[PDB]
C-alpha cells in the first residue's frame, strides 16, 4: 500500500498562555483531523496487525479506526461504534489515551512509524472518548450495560481507588456484584487525582469515572486506610472476596546528607499539595506550597517531569537533574517535549552527592557527583550547583506498613503482592492488581489487571 | 458522607472540644493515635490527637488550640456542623507497659493529648505523675480529669498566677532533685518544650519519649512532609511514630522545619480575618 508518512497534528495552547495555569496543554482532534488521521491506517488484519500487540490489553485498534471511517458522515455513530469496540478491553481510554507511553506500546510497534509518524493511536482513543462524553454518547452505552446486570448477592470489597480497583469495581458490578471500594485519601483516584497534574490529565476525566461507578451502584468510602480504619480481617469476615490495588505509594528517598532541609519535597508531597490539595490557588485554597528562584527536580521519569512544569508554573526555573543520559529517560517522550518547550533545563549524568543548607536549615544549594557510562557510575569530580528548591523524584514503590499487617499475604522483597495466573494472592478469594503487583507500572497495566482480577473473582465465586 | 460534630465544648481560651461520630475510628482508635482533619472542600488537612473515645456513642474527641487560619476556623464549627474528612486511627499506638514510675508532661493543648496515654499507663499497674504545663490561669483545663488517671498531679503556670509557677521542666527537675524514682517521661507539647524536657533527662539517662508534631499531608507514609532525624536515620513520623526515643531527635531540625510556612500561615490568616470584618 501507499502510506501517507506525516501525522494530523493535534493543536496545542500556546507556552505562553499555558505556563500560567494548570489547564490541560493539548487541546486532542476535533472530528475532521481525527478522520483524516484514521486514514492514514492501513487496515492491518486483526490477527497480526503489531499495534494491537504493542498495546498491552490488545485493542482492536484498526477495527475501532475503521468504525471512524466507515461512518464519516455520522460523528455520533462512529464515536458510538469505535467506543464499543475500546471498551471490549479498555474502561479508560479517555485517559490512557492521553498517558501511555505510546511510543513503547502501540504506536511504537506501527507499520507506518518506520517510515514515517505512527498512527496517532492515543490521540484517536481519547478523541473517540472525549467526542463521546461530550455527546452523552458514553453514558447511552454504559446504560445499555447496566439494563444487562443481575444482581447475584454476592459482596466484594475493593482496597483503593486507583485505576485498578476502579476498573476492578465497574467490570464486578456489571457482573452483578455488590461493590464497596475503600480508599485512605479523602477524594477517590489514586495517582490520577494526586500525581498526575491538570495540565496532561483534567480531574473532570476521573470525576466520570467517579459518576459511572454511582450509576453502576458501587460504593466509595473516602478516609478509610484499610488496616487501621478498618481491619483486613474485618473484611474478609464481612466479604465474599476483597482485591487489593494499593499502589506503590511510599517515596524511594535515598539517604543523602542534608535531604531534610527546609525547601526540599518528595515528589508525592509536592504534587499532592499542587494537584490534591490545589495549593497552586493559595490562599483560595488553604494548603501552601513554597518554590524558590531555582528549584532542582532529581529524576528522569513522568514523576520528575510532572513536579518540573509544576514548579515551572510556580514561577521557578527549574532543572531536571538525570543520573543517566537523555536517551534513557521514563517519562513519556510528548511530555519531556512539554517541558523542553516550557523552559524546563536538562542535565544528564549527575547525581546529589549532598544537600547544602544555610543558617536557618534552608537549602541553598546541591553537591553534584559526575556519571560516566551498563550502568552509570561516578567519575569522582564534584561541583556545586545553587537551588532555592529541590524535589526528589526517583521512583517509589509501596507501602510496607500496610503490607505487613495483612495477616497471612505473601510479599517479595520489593514489597509486591505476590499472586499466581489468577491475581489471586496467598490468601484464598484474595485478589491483588496494578502497582500493587507489579511496583510503579502504567495506567493501562492496573486497568488491565483490575479487569483480569473481576473476571477471577466471577470465576473463583461462580465455583 | 461526613462527620458529625456531637458535641462542642469550649475548655478554655482558644482550646475547644469536639466530640466527633465516627464508629469506625471509635472501635480501632488506640492511645497516642491521631487523625487528619479536613473543615471543607477548600481547607487544607491537618493532625489532631484522639484525646478521647466512646464506643458506647461510637464517638472520638479531639482538641484543637487555636494557633492559625484552619483551628480557628475549626473554633467557630458548633454540634450538627460537619467536618468533611476524618481519617484514623492513625499513628502506631504508644507503647503501654509496666514501666514503674511514669512522669507524664503534657503542655498547653498536650493536657488533652496525653489524658489517654496516662490512663493507659495507670491501668498497666504504673505509678502516674502528671506534670501540667499552662501559660496561665484562664488556660488552665482538665486538670479533674487528668487526676482521676493520676497518682499525683502538678499543675504549673508560667507566671505563678496558678499551681507552681516555671515551665514543667521546673517541675521535673524538682522531682529529680529530690531522688524521685521515675522510670519513664512522656512529653507531648510544643516542640520547644518536649526539646527542653529531652534535654534535662538526657543527663540522667531517664527514658523518655515525645510524641512528635511535625508537618503533615497525607497522614499515611505517602511523602515524608512529617519526616524527622532520629538516630541519624529518616523516619516519617505519621507512620513511624509520632511517638519515638525524645533523646535521639534532632530537635532543632524539627523546629526548622515546623517553621518553614510562617509566611504564608500568616498571609492566609490575615485574610479569613480581613474577609469578616464587616459586619
Ligand atoms: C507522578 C506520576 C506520573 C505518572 N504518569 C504516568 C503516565 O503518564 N502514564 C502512565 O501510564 N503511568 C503513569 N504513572 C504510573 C501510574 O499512575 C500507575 O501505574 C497507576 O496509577 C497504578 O494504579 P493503581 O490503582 O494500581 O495504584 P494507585 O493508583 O496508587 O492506587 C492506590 C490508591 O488506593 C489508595 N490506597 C492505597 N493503600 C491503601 C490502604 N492501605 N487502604 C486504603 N486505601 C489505600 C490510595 O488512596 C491510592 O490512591 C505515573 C505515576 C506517578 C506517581
Ligand atoms: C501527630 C500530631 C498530632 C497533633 N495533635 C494536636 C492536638 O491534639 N491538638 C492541637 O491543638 N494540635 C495538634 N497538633 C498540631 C496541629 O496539627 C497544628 O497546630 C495545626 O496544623 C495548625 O494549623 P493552623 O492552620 O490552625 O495554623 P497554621 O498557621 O497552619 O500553623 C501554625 C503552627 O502549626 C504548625 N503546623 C502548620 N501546619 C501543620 C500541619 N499540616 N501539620 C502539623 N503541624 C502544622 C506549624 O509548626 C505552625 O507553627 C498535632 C500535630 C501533629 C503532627
Ligand atoms: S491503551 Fe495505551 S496502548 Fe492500548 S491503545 Fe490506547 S494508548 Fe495505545
Ligand atoms: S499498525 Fe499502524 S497501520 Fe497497521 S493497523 Fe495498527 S495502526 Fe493501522
Ligand atoms: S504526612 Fe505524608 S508521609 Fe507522614
Ligand atoms: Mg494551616
Amino acid at each position: 500500500p501507499r502510506l501517507i508518512k506525516d501525522r494530523v497534528p493535534t493543536p496545542e495552547r500556546s507556552v505562553g498562555e499555558r505556563v500560567r495555569d494548570f489547564g490541560e496543554v493539548n487541546l486532542g482532534y476535533s472530528w475532521e483531523l481525527a478522520l483524516r488521521e484514521a486514514e492514514r491506517c492501513l487496515q492491518c488484519p486483526v490477527e497480526y496487525a503489531p499495534c494491537i500487540k504493542g498495546c498491552p490489553v490488545h485493542i482492536n485498534i484498526p477495527g475501532f479506526i475503521k468504525a471512524l471511517r466507515e461512518n464519516r458522515d455520522n460523528p455520533s455513530k462512529a464515536v458510538r461504534e469505535a467506543l464499543r469496540i475500546i471498551w471490549r478491553d479498555n474502561t479508560l481510554p479517555a485517559i490512557t489515551g492521553r498517558v501511555c507511553p505510546q511510543e513503547e506500546q502501540c504506536e511504537g510497534a506501527c507499520v507506518v512509524g518506520k517510515v514515517g509518524d505512527p498512527i496517532n493511536i492515543g490521540k484517536l482513543e481519547r478523541f473517540v472518548a472525549d467526542y463521546a462524553r461530550e455527546h452523552g454518547i458514553d453514558d447511552e452505552l454504559l446504560l445499555e450495560e447496566i439494563k444487562g446486570i443481575k444482581r447475584n448477592g454476592k459482596k466484594v470489597a475493593i482496597i483503593g481507588a486507583g485505576p485498578a480497583g476502579l476498573t476492578c469495581a465497574a467490570d464486578l458490578a456489571k457482573m452483578g456484584y455488590e461493590v464497596t471500594i475503600y480508599e485512605a485519601l479523602h477524594q477517590p483516584g489514586g495517582v490520577l487525582i494526586y500525581g498526575i497534574p491538570e495540565f496532561r490529565l483534567p480531574k473532570e476525566i476521573v470525576k466520570k469515572e467517579l459518576e459511572n461507578l454511582r450509576r453502576l451502584g458501587v460504593k466509595i468510602e473516602t478516609n478509610v486506610l484499610v488496616g487501621k480504619t478498618i481491619t483486613f480481617e474485618e473484611l474478609r469476615e464481612e466479604y465474599d472476596a476483597i482485591f487489593i490495588g494499593t499502589g506503590a505509594g511510599t517515596p524511594r528517598i535515598y539517604p543523602w546528607p542534608g535531604v531534610n532541609l527546609n525547601g526540599i519535597y518528595s515528589a508525592n508531597e509536592f504534587l499532592t499539595r499542587i494537584n490534591l490539595m490545589k495549593a497552586y490557588k493559595f490562599p483560595e485554597y488553604d494548603t501552601p506550597i513554597k518554590v524558590g528562584k531555582r528549584v532542582a527536580v532529581i529524576g528522569g521519569g513522568n514523576t520528575a517531569m510532572d513536579a518540573a512544569r509544576s514548579a515551572l508554573r510556580l514561577g521557578a526555573e527549574v532543572w531536571i537533574l538525570y543520573r543517566r543520559t537523555r536517551k534513557e529517560m521514563t517519562a513519556r517522550e510528548e511530555e519531556i517535549k512539554h517541558a523542553e518547550e516550557e523552559g524546563v533545563k536538562f542535565m544528564f549524568l549527575v547525581t546529589p552527592k549532598r544537600f547544602i543548607g544555610d543558617e536557618n536549615g534552608n537549602l541553598k544549594a546541591i553537591e553534584l557527583e559526575k556519571m560516566k557510562l551498563r550502568r552509570p557510575i561516578p567519575t569522582g569530580e564534584t561541583f556545586i550547583m545553587e537551588f532555592d528548591t529541590a524535589i526528589i523524584a526517583i521512583g517509589q514503590t509501596p507501602n510496607k506498613t500496610f503490607l505487613e499487617t495483612v495477616p497471612g499475604l505473601k510479599v517479595d522483597e520489593w514489597g509486591r503482592i505476590v499472586v499466581d495466573e489468577n491475581l489471586m494472592t496467598s490468601i484464598p478469594g484474595v485478589f491483588a492488581g496494578g502497582d500493587a503487583i507489579r511496583g510503579e507500572a502504567t495506567v493501562i497495566l492496573a486497568m488491565g489487571d483490575g479487569r483480569k482480577a473481576a473476571k477471577a473473582i466471577h470465576q473463583y465465586l461462580s465455583k | 458522607m461526613m462527620f458529625k460534630i456531637l458535641r462542642k465544648e469550649r475548655l478554655a481560651p482558644g482550646i475547644n472540644l469536639f466530640e466527633i461520630e465516627s464508629p469506625r475510628i471509635a472501635k480501632h482508635a488506640k492511645p497516642g493515635q491521631f487523625v487528619m482533619i479536613r473543615l471543607h472542600e477548600k481547607g487544607e488537612r491537618i493532625p489532631l490527637t484522639i484525646a478521647d473515645v466512646d464506643i458506647s456513642k461510637g464517638s472520638i474527641t479531639i482538641v484543637a488550640q487555636e494557633v492559625g487560619k484552619t483551628t480557628r476556623e475549626l473554633g467557630t464549627y458548633e454540634a450538627g456542623d460537619y467536618i468533611l474528612d476524618v481519617l484514623g486511627p492513625l499513628g502506631k499506638p504508644s507503647h503501654i507497659d509496666y514501666f514503674g514510675t511514669v512522669v507524664m508532661i503534657g503542655g498547653g493543648v498536650g493536657v488533652a493529648e496525653i489524658y489517654p496515654v496516662a490512663k493507659a499507663m495507670k491501668e498497666k499497674g504504673n505509678y502516674v505523675i502528671s506534670i501540667l504545663g499552662f501559660r496561665t490561669k484562664d488556660l488552665v483545663f482538665w486538670e479533674d480529669k487528668l487526676r482521676s488517671v493520676s497518682d499525683e498531679v502538678i499543675v504549673t503556670t508560667n507566671d505563678g498566677s496558678y499551681g507552681m509557677k516555671g515551665f514543667t521542666t521546673h517541675a521535673l527537675q524538682k522531682l529529680i532533685e529530690e531522688g524521685r524514682k521515675i522510670d519513664l517521661v512522656h512529653a507531648v507539647g510544643p516542640a520547644i518544650m518536649m526539646k527542653a524536657v529531652a534535654e534535662l533527662t538526657k543527663p540522667y539517662g531517664i527514658k523518655t519519649v515525645a510524641s512528635l508534631n511535625p508537618i503533615m499531608v497525607d497522614g499515611t507514609g505517602m511523602c515524608g512532609a512529617c519526616r524527622v532525624t532520629v538516630g541519624g536515620e529518616v523516619k516519617f513520623a505519621c507512620v513511624d511514630g509520632p511517638e519515638f526515643d525524645a533523646h535521639l531527635v534532632d530537635w532543632d531540625q524539627l523546629m526548622n522545619r515546623l517553621a518553614y510556612y510562617r509566611d504564608l500561615e500568616k498571609i492566609s490568616l490575615e485574610k479569613w480575618e480581613r474577609e469578616r470584618r464587616m459586619v
